[PDB]
Order: structure tokens, then sequence, then C-alpha cells
RNA sequence: CGUGGAAGUCUGUUAGAGUUGGUGUCCUACAAUACCCUCUCGUGAUCUAUGUGUAGGGGUGAAAGGCCCAUCGAGUCCGGCA
RNA sequence: GCGAAAGCCAAGGCCUGUCGGGAGCAACCAACGUUAGGGAAUUCGGCAAGUUAGUCCCGUACCUUCGGAAGAAGGGAUGCC
RNA sequence: GGUCUUAAGGUAGCGUAGUACCUUGCCGCAUCAGUAGCGGCUUGCAUGAAUGGAUUAACCAGAGCUUCACUGUCCCAACGUUGGGCCCGGUGAACUGUACAUUCCAGUGCGGAGUCUGGAGACACCCAGGGGGAAGCGAAGACCCUAUGGA
RNA sequence: CGAGUGGCUUGCUACCUCGAUGUCGGUUCCCUCCAUCCUGCCCGUGCAGAAGCGGGCAAGGGUGAGGUUGUUCGCCUAUUAAAGGAGGUCGUGAGCUGGGUUUAGACCGUCGUGAGACAGGUCGGCUGCUAUCUACUGGGUGUGUAGGUGUCUGACAAGAACGACCGUAUAGUACGAGAGGAACUACGGUUGGUGGCCACUGGUGUACCGGUUGUUCGAGAGAGCACGUGCCGGGUAGCCACGCCACACGGGGUAAGAGCUGAACGCAUCUAAGCUCGAAACCCACUUGGAAAAGAGACACCGCCGAGGUCCCGCGUACAAGACGCGGUCGAUAGACUCGGGGUGUGCGCGUCGAGGUAACGAGACGUUAAGCCCACGAGCACUAACAGACCAA
């Protein structure tokens, strides 16, 4: 009576069509529970190796032994956040009400923006202050921009802006928490909002592939037997039934694949350091040396070397926190070979 | 450990062990060492093999 | 079941001619099923190192032969993954003969087993002679 | 044991003849019957060139209603005929 | 080399099986190479593909019209100096 | 039934047959499982002796079945090679065209609608694609019936 | 016995199509129905337990692999939580297949005087087209909103992004004479599906290195050809799956159902008003798209004689055209060179040895030599080339 099978592909990440950002937008992200702090940081994905790790969960009847985890080097320089942005809740959802930008910029973000030379941050913190007594305040969030001329491998040195939620005790002390972060110069890293053993989600713009077919795209079979030597190897059998008279957005086709954004949830932080430590020998392939600030994600991360990569504290964690994970052995040898 | 072929150190989380007939152990380094090994190859008398040199 | 400590890329399928290593008088064991099993529309069902399979007799004594008998997948060709990351592959695919209770029905094991096979099925374990 | 060298004998893309499968390629074709691989025969009831004979209810046919100039369960042309 | 066989090369002929330029040159198609473990589970059907292979030595079953079956099968050998 | 039609009344053999409706007949072989195949039985819907019966070594691009070997036929697909495909110069057809035409879901209608009715959706143009629809294109249906048709 | 619903079977009719709407079965790919096979939640029991039987809600997901047969159907095997049924022109031939039905050849049986027939069997027996419109998957150019850069919002839109199973502790416990034998909960794993990634394993790798057969360039050295690598062995980057990583909980409201308070009807009553609960199902949560949302959006800064953009040039984290992204001397963007990191496996020449051979000659061995050759990666390095210069724009 023909077998029953899922069908060929995910109809949840559609339309599969070229990303307009390739800096990711998150569109969600995390409670506010306890102190206040900055829902997010970012870096640019260098290459994998494997680590050796000693097991930490309490569950795992192999808890104190040696284990090889994949690791994804990923350099998580310094980053800068230039100004704070302030919505109101209005009858047609969130809409931004002001920014208080800063004096201290980089040299190099003239690249991207048209950096501000006439600003009053005091109208801006008070029309935002007014808000918040009026009980119309949304959320805090900050104009935050990355620094890749400290990455030597990345050839570009135009700043990669993304806007980041500030989330954690009441409205009025993280706008504060906030303040303070932007008037000094914007300054953070991976450490004032990450800890080594934490769940963070990892977003991504994939691996451009251009266009291929349905076998590739969305897995559909290649055609089996005789029927692959008659002219017929990798197209579909139909493009649907006689009725309805059309052809269905849910049937596999051709197109764009790869160049997508993915939220990758539950991503373990297995290392945060400095330093040459994760680098491979004669380099990564297509990158270059590591010597400087990083992150050890466990397992893959969307996208190719060279690409943003944005973090956020896990929105939906299955496992506890079991931090600062002992690394016994990080390989350092060569991806060549 | 070091690989009952060549002699060079096998670096940790890579290799594989072969399981004789017998039961005897066989740690590789690589691939490459496997397949001269199953040529009938013996380490000692090539030269880019550390047993050798 | 209870975890085997390993990953293993199945390299037995359904019809597979495999070795009987014991001494119950069946020499060659194919592949019939696989316990707990359900695959999905055209792919053929698959076996691997740790699992408890359905199997029928083609070689052995008259007695033994074209016997249907429960059996534990001893031995592969193609590699597991051990949480070293080290990979560990054998000689032959090889399988025991088992019972209702999982006891082997012979006395003897021919040739190794892995040590995953054994944590699993105790008795198969204390009747090995070799444990790699 | 040797000699001898028979055969609608065997192997064979020798030349040559044939045309099994791919239901491949082509299918407004290179081609109104093609292309490629595969396959059969290849000293004989063999293949082949040229010359010559048999003519339409008639030939020719190891017979398929096969063939008789892309035309065949009765060729083609023109006429009967508007 | 058994060879009017293959492959390679002369003599002789040709670059006229007569449109070119560009993109590591995507999907898809035609021809095709290689694919781990499994090994016909594919399909009406092993269709397609593959396996085997030359030569010498050993050896060779049922059946048979005594001709044959038969290169049955199976086993070994093979270069250079 | 223990002759009658219409002369005789099926002998050797073979037999569930490329002939057996019942039918996947029953038993056995073989397989985990065999409407297959082979053997035996066989009352044969409706076998049978030059309408030739039976049997058979050799032969076969003839039909069916089993085994060893082999393998991308399959699990389940990947990467590569060559010619196309895509972009540019030059050359340059055909098929097809009542009209209108951005459709979709329902309905209605000669009962199988892009065009009617109600709603829904719909900014224009262009490139590539695989072919769902135009009861797509191609052919005055070969089937069937009809004709005081033909051969 | 009576009353119906469906439109899957069959039959009936002859409305539609005979200037043609291509068959059965299969396959592939998409959507759907519920009369539910499993899974969730329930009621009853001839419900001790365990395992069942029967019924209700419920279509989220799943419902698989094989042997005979062209078969659909069906029979059979082993697995399984279960291996449900049905619609979409008996979905699907401008997709495939062509085994069956149903042309022309032939045989057998039966019937026929015969040609020939058969709702009997059997062997063989072809699969056309360059997409105009529409439809959808992806990619661009314009116009609208009405100068630019960067960041957002979220009307709507899609999702199964998750489904299911095994095991351990609970526990040899509750229950039961015994036999037998649970659950809540917490854990570990497997399977199917899903998205992504290549450190590891594996494949490829007509880059590359080596071995070697035949022939040609006289030998040597070094090379061409042998199908688009002669063959054999190894194999980097990349691309990949057979490899690796990730894919909740919980809220809210309900169905079946369990109840509370409660009247009509002084009592009773889960219901009539009201309320507490309660499904894998619904909504939210999470992922993806989304200013063309015509109410055509918001914010900050820059600019209107100049902000910004295009062309150009060197290149890819991008790519069929177009698009996208980066660098452009205030520079490491690409190449050369040199290192580093890798592949192969020890170069030519020379020396010693070498079975023998008068000698000539001599396959080959050792040394020189981790040699020679090679690299789609990295670093250093402005040597070479990113020069020169043009245009638009409130
Ligand atoms: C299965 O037996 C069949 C019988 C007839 C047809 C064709 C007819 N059906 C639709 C039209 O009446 C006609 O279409 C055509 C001739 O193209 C097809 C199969
Ligand atoms: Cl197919
Ligand atoms: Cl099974
Ligand atoms: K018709
Ligand atoms: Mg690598
Ligand atoms: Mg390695
Ligand atoms: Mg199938
Ligand atoms: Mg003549
Ligand atoms: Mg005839
Ligand atoms: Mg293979
Ligand atoms: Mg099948
Ligand atoms: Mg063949
Ligand atoms: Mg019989
Ligand atoms: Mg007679
Ligand atoms: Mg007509
Ligand atoms: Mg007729
Ligand atoms: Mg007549
Ligand atoms: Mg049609
Ligand atoms: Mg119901
Ligand atoms: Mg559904
Ligand atoms: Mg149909
Ligand atoms: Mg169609
Ligand atoms: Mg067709
Ligand atoms: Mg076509
Ligand atoms: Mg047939
Ligand atoms: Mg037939
Ligand atoms: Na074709
Ligand atoms: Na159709
Ligand atoms: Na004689
Ligand atoms: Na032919
Ligand atoms: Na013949
Ligand atoms: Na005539
Ligand atoms: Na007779
Ligand atoms: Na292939
Ligand atoms: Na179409
Ligand atoms: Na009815
Ligand atoms: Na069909
Ligand atoms: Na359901
Ligand atoms: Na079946
Ligand atoms: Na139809
Ligand atoms: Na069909
Ligand atoms: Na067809
Ligand atoms: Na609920
Ligand atoms: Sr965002
Ligand atoms: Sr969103
Ligand atoms: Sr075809
Ligand atoms: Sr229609
Ligand atoms: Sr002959
Ligand atoms: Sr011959
Ligand atoms: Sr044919
Ligand atoms: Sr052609
Ligand atoms: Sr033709
Ligand atoms: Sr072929
Ligand atoms: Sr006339
Ligand atoms: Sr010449
Ligand atoms: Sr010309
Ligand atoms: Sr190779
Ligand atoms: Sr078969
Ligand atoms: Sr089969
Ligand atoms: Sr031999
Ligand atoms: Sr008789
Ligand atoms: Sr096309
Ligand atoms: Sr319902
Ligand atoms: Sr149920
Ligand atoms: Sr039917
Ligand atoms: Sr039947
Ligand atoms: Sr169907
Ligand atoms: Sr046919
Ligand atoms: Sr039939
Ligand atoms: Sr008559
Ligand atoms: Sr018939
Ligand atoms: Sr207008
Ligand atoms: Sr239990
Ligand atoms: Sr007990
Ligand atoms: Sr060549
Ligand atoms: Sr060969
Ligand atoms: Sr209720
Ligand atoms: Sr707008």
């Amino acid at each position: 009576p023909q077998p029953s099978r899922p069908r060929k592909g995910s109809l949840g990440f559609g339309p599969r069509k070229r990303s307009t950002s390739e800096t990711p937008r998150f569109n969600s992200w995390p409670s506010d529970d306890g102190q206040p702090g900055v829902q997010g940081f970012a870096g640019y994905k260098a290459g994998m190796t494997h680590v050796v790790l000693v097991n930490d969960e309490p569950n795992s009847p192999r808890e104190g032994m040696e284990e090889t985890v994949p690791v994804t080097v990923i350099e998580t320089p310094p980053m800068r956040a230039v100004a704070l942005r302030a919505y109101e809740d209005t009858p047609y959802g969130q809409r931004p009400l002001t920014e208080v930008w800063t004096d201290e910029f980089h040299s190099e973000l003239d690249r991207t923006l048209d950096v501000p030379e006439d600003h009053d941050p005091d109208a801006a913190e008070e029309q935002i202050r007014d808000a918040h007594e009026a009980g119309d305040l949304g959320d805090l969030r900050l104009i935050t921009h990355t620094v890749p001329d400290a990455v030597p491998s990345v050839p570009k040195k135009k700043p990669d802006v993304m806007e980041t939620r500030v989330g954690g005790g009441s409205v009025s002390d993280r706008l504060d928490h906030a303040l303070d972060i932007v008037e000094d110069g914007g300054e953070h890293a991976m450490n004032d909002i990450f800890r080594a053993g934490e769940y963070a989600d990892v977003a991504g713009v994939t691996k451009g592939k251009g266009t291929q077919g349905p076998v590739k795209r969305w897995g559909v079979q290649k055609r089996k037997g005789k029927h692959a030597r008659q002219g017929w190897r990798r197209r579909i059998g139909n493009l649907g039934p006689w009725n309805p008279s059309r052809v269905r957005s849910t049937v596999p086709q051709q197109g764009q694949t790869g160049y997508h954004q993915r939220t990758e949830l539950n991503k373990r932080l297995i290392d945060i350091g400095e330093g040459d430590e994760p680098t491979v020998d004669g380099g990564f392939v297509n990158y270059g040396e590591v010597d400087g600030p990083y992150t050890l994600v466990k397992g893959s991360v969307p996208g190719p070397d060279k690409r943003l990569v944005r973090f956020r504290p896990a929105v939906r964690p299955n496992d506890q926190p079991r931090l600062d994970p002992e690394v016994r052995y990080v390989s350092n040898e060569s991806n060549q070979g | 450990r070091e690989c009952d072929y060549c002699g060079t150190d096998i670096e940790p989380g890579t290799g594989t062990m072969f399981v004789h007939k017998d039961g005897a152990t066989t740690h590789f380094c690589s691939s490459k060492c496997e397949n001269n090994a199953d040529l009938g190859r013996e380490a000692r008398n090539l030269e880019w093999t550390d047993t050798a040199r | 079941m209870e975890a085997l400590g390993a990953d293993v890329t199945q390299g037995l399928e359904k019809g597979s001619l495999i070795t009987c290593a014991d001494n119950t008088g069946a020499r060659e064991l194919k592949v019939i099923s696989v316990h707990g099993y359900s695959g999905t529309k055209n792919r053929h069902p698959k076996a691997g190192l740790g699992d408890k399979i359905t199997v029928s007799v083609t070689k052995g004594t008259p007695e033994m032969r074209r016997q249907v008998l429960e059996a534990v997948v001893v031995r592969q060709r193609k590699p597991i993954r051990r949480p070293d990351g080290t990979r560990v592959k054998f000689e032959d695919n090889a399988a025991v003969i088992v019972d209702e209770n999982e006891d082997p029905r012979g006395t003897e094991l021919k040739g190794p087993i892995a040590r995953e096979v054994a944590q699993r099925f105790g008795s198969v374990a204390s009747a090995a002679t070799m444990i790699v």
C-alpha cells in the first residue's frame, strides 16, 4: 500500500534564500534573573582542533576519566559597546525611543558608520528616564561593534555592528549598568559575560554553496536502479498531483543552499583564554595563526573560517552548568596531513 | 602511545587499533601506515619510518 | 539497553553472512533481524557491535543448520569509536549464539571480543578468552 | 606411438556478413531506420561486384502475407473521373 | 605477438569528422573513474555494471549417439640478469 | 450400466503440462519466509501416438529456477574526469497562436472553469530551474458502434 | 427487524469527451481525511498484580525490512511502540518503469467443414515534443513609500523540530497463597526525523610523489602516447557521511474525563449562571522569513555642495548572468621569494659490492641522501600588481 516516510527536509528554516545580513541577528534573548549584564558577545571563526577533557557530568559512569572532545576555536577579542538604545512599549509592539552615544570611538569605525560629531548624551538619557517614570520603557539594548583589526587573519578592518540586550535586576539598575559600560569607552571582554563551562547559543550565517539540486538541498533520493540510467539521475519524480493544478511550495526544488542564518542551541564553552595554546601547526587552513583572546566551543559552529559568529547565554538549556572543565590536553597538530 | 608500525608518537584523540584474528593488537598512527602493512611491507625496510632510522 | 560506551557504525545488514565465534556446531550465521530496531523506508535494517540479533544458521552441523536462533554481535570489520577518540576495528564479523536469558548456547568462545560487548552481556564475558 | 589433416567443427571486431541486449544516445536527428558498447556467423545451404532472367491477381518467397526503387492482404503512372 | 589482433611508430596524408571567446566552470544532463562496511537486501528479471582472462604443467565429474561432455571443475607456474 | 449415440470407446507412453478450470492442487526438496523452480502423486475442466507419442548426447544472442564468485542494482549516497549547460562575439531556424489573460480557494455550468458567481490574493519587468495546470503540443480514435462503405 | 452515513468495491444509467483527457501494477514527490494501528489523556471490566478485553477524546508524529506472484489483493518470515485504512483524474508516463491487459510472429488445449475464434494458457514484441501562458523554487532590475549611513521594529508567514523506544535506580518492592510482578520520579543510551560542521574516522582527490609493462625520441638522462590517469601503490587542501555537534522544560486555554459550589425541583445533582483540574492535540515558549504592512514603519548620526554611492583596481567568508562581501599605500588584497606546515619515499652523478663472464658486459645491493620532486594552507616580506582617473547625488 506504499510505505509511509517523513518528508524530505524541514519546512521551518524557510524560505531557503540568501541572508540579508552576514552579521547574525538574534530573535530571542534570555530571561531577566540575576545581576545586570550584556546578553551576548561575538567573535570570528578560526577552525577546529580536539581537546582531552576530564568528564564533569556527575551522572556519567566515566566521571573523572579522560575524554576526547571536538572543539571549534573562535577568536573573541574585546568588543566596544558604543551606545545605549532604549525601547518603548507602544500598541504596535516595541519601537526605538532614543540612543545615548559616546566621545571615544575606534580609529576605523568610520568605515561602516557616520560617526557622531555632535550629540547630547544627557537629553537622550533624560528622555529614557522620563519614559521609565511613565512606565512605558520596553527593554534596554546596546549598539555594539567588533574590532577585526585585532584579528590578523581576518582581512577586514570594517567593524561588524550588532545590537545586544541587557538583562538583569530592576530596569533602573540595568539602565545604570548599561550607561556605565558606554560612558567609559564601551570596552568589554568575553570574560565579562561568559564563564567556561556555560552553555551558549551560537548564531551564524552558514557556508554558502550557491545553487544546488533537491538531493543536496532537501535530502531527496537519487533515481534508483533502472530509473538512474534513463536520463534522470538527480531529479524528483513529480512536482505534484494533477489536482491541485499548481506546484506547492512544499515540494523539494532547486535553489539557494547555504548562506542562511542559523541559531545553534546549547553549545558548551570548553575554555575561554588568551594566547597561542589552541593554534595548529602550520596555521589553521584558510585562516591563519591564533595569538590572542579566544573561546573553545564544543563541536561544530555555523559558517566558514573568518566568519562572524555571535554568542548568547542559552535560552533553553537541558543541563545544569558544570563550570571550568579540566583541560588536560589541547591538540596543536597540523590540520594538513 | 607509540605506533606499532612506524614508531612515531600517535597524537592523542587520533588513530586506529586493528585487532588481529589471534587476538593481537596493533595501534596505527595513520592510514598510510595501515596501507603499507596491508601490502606486506615491514616497517624497518622503509626509510621514512622511525623504526628504520 | 545499557550504554556501550562507544559509538558504533553498524557494519552489518539483514541477510549478511557472519562467523559464529563459539563451539555450538554452527559455523556461518545469517542475520535476519536486529532487536529493538525500526528503520525507515528503503533502508536495509542495520546491525553492529553490541547488538542482539535474530539469526539463521547457514553452515554447520545437520542439527544446528536451518535453525532460527538469537545471537549477539561480538566483532565487526567497520570501526567503532572509543571515548578517547581512537577507532577499533576487527579482522572479521562475528557473533555468539545466545538464549532467552542472554547466556551463550555453547561453552567456549573462539577469537577476541570487544570490552563493550563484555560489559553489556555479562555471561558472554565470563566465557571470553580475549577481551580487547 | 607417430604420420595424416577431415569438418554445413571450434576460438577469433582477419576481411567480410549478421543484428541479441542496453528497451542507452538520438527522436523539429548526422540519419524519413542514424550513433556507441554489447552480441552472432566467419571453408560454406558462406559473403560479395558486374552482367543477366522472372512483372502486377502476376513475379519472387528455407513462408514473415516477407519482398518487387522510403510505395504491398495486390507496385507505380496516367486515364475512366468532376 | 599466434596473428592482416591491441598498443606505439614510420612512409604518405592531415590539423576541414571545420565557429569561436570566458567563468575551479553552480543546478541539471551525456559519456566515464573511484568509492568504506554490507554484498542482489535492488528488480518482473543481476537489466546495467562487474568478475574471469594470455601461455605451460598437474588434474578433470554426471551423462553420451563413444564423436563428445572438456578450456568441465580445481591446483600450481609466469619478470629481469 | 454389470448397451446407447455416431464407426470405434484411448492401447505404449506422458501428465497440475508453454495442454489442468478448480489452483498458490497434495506430499517432499530448498529458503527465516518460495502463487516461482525441481521430484513424486495425478481421477487428464479439455493428454496421447507421422493432427505423430515418449526420450534424448550434442548445439543455442530461445523460456523458467538454484549455487559459488563479483560488484554502487540496493542500504545511501560522495568526490572526481571529459563534453554540454551559464556569460560574451558571430550565425540563426521550428513547433505553436479565436480573443482576453497576475492567479488561488470554493461554487456554478453539457456533470472535469485563468475568463461565469462569491470571496481571497495580486506593484511592473527580467534571469536560471525542474515540468503541477493550460482535461499542454503533435495525429478528422487504431478500440466500440453505425453506413442497404471498401478490401 | 427497523433507521441511516459514506462514496473505498460492485452494479446501474448513457449526461461529458471518439478532428484522442495515453492502461494496470510499481515507483518517486507533495497535500489531505478519520471510521485511530502505535504514541498522549481518559471510562468500564468477568479491573488483585502483570498481561488483556471493550469504550471515549484525539490526525502532532509514526506506521518500517523481506520470500512467492506483473499483480492490486492476498499468503508467509523475522523484526516492531505499531508495523491502520482511505482521498487527491482508481494523485502522479510534456517524471520513470513496461512485468500484466490489448496490434502485427508462433505454439498448446477447446470449438469450427474452413477462414478463423476464445472474458483459456504460453514465448517474442516501440514509450514522440527546443515551455508561449500559468504555478511554484531560488536569483536580479525598476517604480512606490520620499538625501545618506548603521541599527531595529513585527503586521503577517513556515516548522514536527522534534517523534518513539530500550535500559538502570525505584524493586524482586506495591499487589498476590504462589506463580508472577508494576508505578511516580531521577538517570544512561538507541532509533527515526531535523539543522549545521570536518579536529577525529572514512571516501574522493585524471593536484602531487613513487613503482612498473609496450612503443617512440640511438643508449643514458629525461620524456610523449596507451581516453580523455596505460596500469599499480600512497595521498594534501577542499568537498563530503559511513564521521562529529546541537534540536527542553515550563507556562495559558480546552476535549474525553475527574471534581467543587449550586438552582430550577426545600432534597439530590460536575452545569443551567459560577469554579478547580485535565491530552503527544490548540496558543505561547524556540527557530526561519518578513518595510511593498498603500496606516508602505522606528531610532541615532552624517549630509543637501556635498554625506553617501557607482565605475575602476587587487581579491573572495560570495557567486550560473545579476547579486553579495573584503582590501585598495594612512595597505599585507593577490603574486614572486623565504621560511613554517604538509605529500611521496630516498633523485642525477660518482664510489664500493654484485651471480657470473677471458674480456666486454652485468639485473641488482649499499653509501652519498629524513634524499630528490611536489603543495589548492599559513607566516614573514611592499619586490611586483591594488596605479591613474572618471561619474552620479538632495
Ligand atoms: C484504459 O482503457 C482506456 C480507454 C480509453 C482511453 C482514452 C479515452 N479516455 C479519455 C477519453 O475518452 C479518451 O482519451 C483519449 C482517447 O486520449 C484510455 C484508456
Ligand atoms: Cl527512482
Ligand atoms: Cl528486520
Ligand atoms: K474519446
Ligand atoms: Mg585534514
Ligand atoms: Mg593524521
Ligand atoms: Mg521500497
Ligand atoms: Mg544480380
Ligand atoms: Mg498471419
Ligand atoms: Mg563499496
Ligand atoms: Mg522488493
Ligand atoms: Mg549483462
Ligand atoms: Mg507438480
Ligand atoms: Mg495413427
Ligand atoms: Mg474520426
Ligand atoms: Mg476491429
Ligand atoms: Mg466487402
Ligand atoms: Mg494530460
Ligand atoms: Mg472519532
Ligand atoms: Mg497531519
Ligand atoms: Mg492513476
Ligand atoms: Mg504528469
Ligand atoms: Mg510519455
Ligand atoms: Mg519532453
Ligand atoms: Mg512475461
Ligand atoms: Mg508476454
Ligand atoms: Na532521456
Ligand atoms: Na496527466
Ligand atoms: Na590415426
Ligand atoms: Na545492434
Ligand atoms: Na545461430
Ligand atoms: Na495488381
Ligand atoms: Na486427440
Ligand atoms: Na558509480
Ligand atoms: Na508544466
Ligand atoms: Na447514502
Ligand atoms: Na501507475
Ligand atoms: Na495522528
Ligand atoms: Na509481498
Ligand atoms: Na486520467
Ligand atoms: Na504508469
Ligand atoms: Na512514456
Ligand atoms: Na496544559
Ligand atoms: Sr537583533
Ligand atoms: Sr523575529
Ligand atoms: Sr528510456
Ligand atoms: Sr483543476
Ligand atoms: Sr566454422
Ligand atoms: Sr567464430
Ligand atoms: Sr526489447
Ligand atoms: Sr547524439
Ligand atoms: Sr528511432
Ligand atoms: Sr552501457
Ligand atoms: Sr481521376
Ligand atoms: Sr609522418
Ligand atoms: Sr568554415
Ligand atoms: Sr585512488
Ligand atoms: Sr535476487
Ligand atoms: Sr527480491
Ligand atoms: Sr588456474
Ligand atoms: Sr488409461
Ligand atoms: Sr528547461
Ligand atoms: Sr474527528
Ligand atoms: Sr492506543
Ligand atoms: Sr484494484
Ligand atoms: Sr487471490
Ligand atoms: Sr496512490
Ligand atoms: Sr510490455
Ligand atoms: Sr493471467
Ligand atoms: Sr459457422
Ligand atoms: Sr487471452
Ligand atoms: Sr504609481
Ligand atoms: Sr524496570
Ligand atoms: Sr521470580
Ligand atoms: Sr595522457
Ligand atoms: Sr589486467
Ligand atoms: Sr467538563
Ligand atoms: Sr518602505
